[PDB]
């Protein structure tokens, strides 16, 4: 689900980019590994909003290391998944064990377990897909997916679908 | 055709005015609406009031009632479709001398460019180079210079 | 008492909606052209081609509700002042259009070519019949017309250089 | 011609020789155009001149405050057709009249007619008021883009444009010299 | 502040409007207020990343149908966006293609509709993200609307909606 | 003709500097002026209020230089009130200024002999 | 860049192959559905300012 979220991140920058305007090397810096990142504790973080003011304060220098710890505070857009909540995508890889749906920057696994019993893996069709007696589930088609259960690491997340709940299923 | 600054300005304050009577109606008319809707729901009317009507009337100051379901008659039914069919052809009409108007104008153009492309041609060989250039439009430079040579 | 069930509940803040998105866009229109130097003439194209279609959704949505709305009259109520601003309310129900609009229309009336003054009712009704089915018949020869027609590596280069470098063969 | 409902009607002699007041209505809107010569109510009155269910609470305060009315309405049920009650007041200047027709009892309202400083309006449903209003925005968008479009001009070395119609040193100089 | 573990918290359900500890109602600003939880629908996403880029495009430089957008905002990421762009061109593509109002001025009166029935904002950002078609339906998809909203009431606000949609 | 009395009656009470001593009391102007450098017209609207900025015109030959006519009288409108005595300011920032676009234009002709 | 010029012609070719004829197809008089004055007008100013 996407959200709006005020969040703190740790810099390092190398002394290398201790130059007369430091703080666009590390706005660029806090670019590349913001932008895209995918965090478990607040999800795949989108797009660094607020651009103009960044809170950068006074950066403290590592004892050993001589980088420099900056304590950037911004506000970006995120997308956090949950379990219970229903997202709708389009399918983008499938397979025996089921198909991935991409759901906004993440990609959802819906397991042959958790279809209903009437959809069935059908390997001779190019590409391959699901099929069932009203409906297929093949690559690029839109389909309402409900989150039912994500694990989320340290920098990847990961979640369970299932379409088998009324009102679910292709779009 | 040849037109002119003083031509220009006029047809902007023309084109400026007719579209302030044009804002000037549909606001009246989403003022209007929005009063009626404050009558029974005051909540989301209340967000597209000006604040000097606001500050002169009070909202919910406006009623309306049911009158019968009424089928409407034939003669305006055919009053609207003679009407219709007036309407489009003057539409008709209107398109037909704007399609003759930009045809003479393209036509134009593409004599000239045609003639700028014949001379192109009739003018450059191919041992000559030439390349794109910007002022900020586009420009066929020659190089004509030995530094290469 | 005061009442309000003769009022549309769905159908007026729908269209209230759809004129306020009217009333917006002109407002952007009019911010965008006030300047003395006009916006780059794709930009302005957008905006009255979203505004064409905004006023076509407004029709739309107040033709859809054709009726129930021809049904329901407007009344003033004692809460709104009638004595000093009845100036503000006489320009607030008007149906009585602009005079330039109903001029072009009479204007347009009359170059249609067949009138009701001089014409019984049913010879026009036969003659917007004809024109109906001439109408009929010019979009199947556009059908008939539009459906007549239809709408690399000769080598190895590590292996040539393994060669060169210590001399074994490139293997085929 | 102008039809019934865009015209405001008033009698100012009347208001001369009589007077509006809240008891006078009746008869200067059976002097307006909209009355029907044919009414249950100009009967009544031809006649009359030679608590109560089946209504709403407007027309009952209308009734509980001024007795002219309730006996009015008292002969208007011994019989059937088109009337014509006063649903609101607000004195010293505000009145309201509708079409009403009775049966037996059910009640249909019709068209009102709502007085404003002792002018007559016919009170207009909200369809054509907001196609008038479109009827102007519609034709003022017309004139705009007619008037818009003669200004534009296409090359095709470039796109598609507008009609074209037909020193720099010097802050450095002010920094310098401070 | 205590030291203690605390590691016993109920699961992160969106039925049970858990989102966890840092996804309460209430948010801490860089300014220090406690503000309102920031729960954005697809089309008011899209709109907010867009504008956010054109301002970012804004500030380099001084420093509607589908398929014309999608080019507009892939030139537009190409030039505003550096690296590790992936996912949030992914993002894009699928708000275009989730794209249930296109202009400010369809979202923000989403927005304020939805204000009116005084929900939760995740439930409402979901309200304003699924088409859902019948109360019942969104009732089943969303079980926070269960004892929320009357019925009539979410009816008559899925059908405004769906006539709020366009093209 | 009782401004062009009100700007010659409020330089009595003004100093004059040498300079600048050159000044024509015409047009409703004083014509403060020096040879070959520049001549600039200054007037009143009343005693108590200092002058203001009206016109200068440039006596070296390059003439018909182009002046950014409102940041000058800007800063002219400026140095008239904020300064002690006005007329002296002037003539030093107006000489600091034309020399410095004379040293600008020998700079020029420098680079230009390159 | 020449590869957008493929769809680029391909979409241009496809309007005008319709444009034309929905232009005629749409004047079609019944009692869409035109019952007001308004959705005359709208027509009438969509098709010579939009087609």
């Amino acid at each position: 689900m996407f959200f709006i979220k005020d969040l703190s991140l740790n810099i390092t920058l190398h002394p290398s980019f201790f130059g007369p305007r430091m703080k666009q090397y590390l706005k660029t810096k806090l670019l590349e590994e913001v932008e895209g990142s995918c965090t478990g504790k607040f999800g795949y973080i989108l797009c660094v909003l607020d651009y103009d003011n960044i809170d950068i304060q006074r950066g403290r220098i590592l004892p050993t290391d001589g980088s420099a710890e900056f304590n950037v505070k911004y506000r970006a857009v995120v997308f956090k998944p949950f379990k219970g909540e229903v997202v709708d995508g389009t399918v983008v890889s499938c397979s025996q064990h089921g198909f991935e749906v991409q759901v906004g920057p993440m990609k959802v696994f819906v397991t042959k377990h958790l279809m209903p019993q009437d959809l069935t893996f059908n390997a001779g069709s190019n590409p391959p897909s699901y099929q069932s007696s009203e409906d297929v589930i093949t690559i690029k088609s839109r389909i309402r997916v409900k989150i039912e259960g994500c694990i989320s690491q340290v920098s990847s997340i990961h979640a369970i679908g299932s379409i088998k709940e009324d009102y679910l299923g292709a779009i | 055709t040849v037109m002119t600054q003083e031509q220009f300005v006029k047809r902007r304050r023309d084109m400026l005015e007719h579209i302030n009577l044009a804002m000037n109606e549909s606001s009246l008319a989403l003022e209007f609406v929005s009063l009626l809707l404050s009558s029974v729901k005051e909540s989301t009317g209340m967000s597209s009031m000006s604040p000097f009507l606001r500050k002169v009337v009070k909202p919910s100051s406006l009623n309306s009632d049911k009158i019968p379901y009424v089928a409407p008659t034939k003669k305006e039914y055919i009053e609207l479709d003679i009407l219709n069919k007036g309407w489009k052809l003057q539409s008709l009409n209107e398109s037909k001398d704007l399609l003759r108007a930009s045809f003479n104008k393209l036509s134009s153009i593409l004599q000239n460019e045609h003639d700028y492309w014949n001379k192109i041609m009739q003018s450059i060989s191919n041992k000559d180079v030439i390349f794109k250039i910007r002022d900020g439009q586009k420009l066929l430079a020659i190089k004509y210079g030995y530094e290469d040579s | 008492s005061f009442d309000f069930n003769g009022v549309p509940g769905q159908a007026l803040d729908a269209v209230r909606m759809r004129l306020a998105q009217l009333t917006h866009s002109l407002r952007r229109i009019r911010d965008e052209m006030s300047k003395a130097e006009l916006p780059q003439w794709y930009t302005l194209q957008s905006q009255l081609n979203v505004t064409l279609s905004q006023l076509v959704s407004v029709t739309s949505t107040l033709q859809h509700f054709q009726e129930t709305l021809d049904s329901t009259v407007v009344y003033p109520l004692p809460k709104f002042p009638t004595t000093s601003h009845e100036s503000l309310v006489t320009t607030l129900l008007r149906k009585k259009n602009i005079p330039e609009v109903d001029e072009w229309m009479k204007y347009v009336r009359e170059t249609s070519g067949v009138t009701t003054a001089l014409l019984k009712d049913e010879e026009i009704e036969k003659l917007l019949q004809q024109d109906r089915e001439i109408t009929n018949w010019a979009r199947t020869t556009f059908r008939n017309e539009y459906g007549k027609h239809d709408f690399s590596k000769p080598f190895n280069v590590d292996d040539v250089l393994k060669f060169t470098f210590t001399g074994e063969k490139p293997i085929i | 011609v102008t039809p019934l409902d865009e015209l405001q009607w008033k009698s100012p002699e009347w208001i001369q020789v009589f007077g509006l007041r809240t008891e006078n209505v009746l008869d200067y809107f059976a002097e307006s155009p909209f009355f029907d010569k044919t009414s249950n109510n100009q009967v009544i009155k031809m006649q009359r001149q030679f608590e109560f269910a089946y209504v709403d609470p407007a027309r009952r305060q209308i009734l509980f405050k001024y007795p002219m009315y309730m006996q009015l309405e008292e002969e208007l049920m011994k019989l059937d057709g088109t009337e014509y009650v006063l649903s609101s007041v607000r004195e010293p200047d505000f009145w309201v009249i509708r079409k009403q027709r009775r049966t037996n009892p059910e009640i249909i309202p019709l068209q009102d007619y709502y007085i404003i400083g002792a002018n007559i309006y016919q009170s207009p449903t909200i369809f054509k008021i907001v196609q008038s209003r479109l009827m102007s925005t519609s034709y003022h968008l017309n004139s705009t883009l007619e008037s818009l479009y003669d200004l534009i001009e296409f090359q095709p070395s470039q796109g598609v444009h507008y009609k074209v119609p037909t020193t720099e040193m010097l802050d450095k100089l002010m920094v310098t010299s401070i | 502040r205590r030291r203690r573990l605390k590691k016993v918290e109920e699961e992160e359900n969106a039925a049970t409007l858990q989102l966890g500890q840092e996804f309460q109602l209430k948010q801490i600003n860089h300014q220090g207020e406690e503000e309102e939880l920031i729960a954005l629908n697809l089309s008011e996403a899209r709109l907010v990343i867009k504008e956010a880029l054109v301002e970012r495009r804004r500030a380099f430089k001084r420093s509607e149908t589908r398929e014309k957008e999608l080019e507009s905002i892939d030139v537009l990421l190409e030039q505003t966006t550096g690296g590790n762009n992936k996912d949030l061109k992914n993002t894009m593509q699928y708000l275009t293609n989730f794209s249930r109002f296109r202009d400010q001025e369809t979202v923000g009166a989403v927005i304020q509709l939805l204000k009116s029935t005084g929900l939760h904002p995740f439930e409402v950002a979901q309200l304003g993200s699924l088409a859902c078609d019948t109360a019942d339906e969104a009732k089943t998809l969303i079980p926070s609307l269960n004892n929320k909203i009357s019925d009539d009431e979410l009816e008559r606000i899925l059908k405004e909606l769906s006539n709020l949609e366009t093209l | 003709k009782d401004l062009n009395l009100t700007v010659s009656i409020k330089i009595a009470l003004m100093n004059i500097p040498k300079p600048l001593n050159s000044y024509h009391i015409k047009n409703g102007r004083i014509y403060f002026t020096v040879p070959n450098e520049f001549e600039i017209q200054l007037s009143t609207v009343n005693r108590q209020s200092p002058l203001f900025f009206v016109d200068l015109k440039l006596l070296f030959n390059t003439n018909n230089l182009p002046l950014n006519k409102p940041r000058l009288e800007k800063l002219i409108n400026e140095i008239l009130l904020k300064s002690n005595d006005p007329l002296l300011s002037l003539y030093n920032f107006l000489h600091k200024y034309v020399l410095t676009l004379q040293l600008y234009m020998v700079h020029r002709e420098f680079l230009k002999l390159a | 860049s020449n590869q957008a010029l493929y769809e680029k012609l391909e979409q241009t070719r496809t309007i005008l192959s319709v444009k034309l004829a929905e232009l005629i197809n749409m004047t079609t008089i019944a009692d869409a559905q035109e019952n007001s004055e308004l959705a005359v007008a709208t027509t009438s100013v969509m098709m010579v300012n939009n087609q």
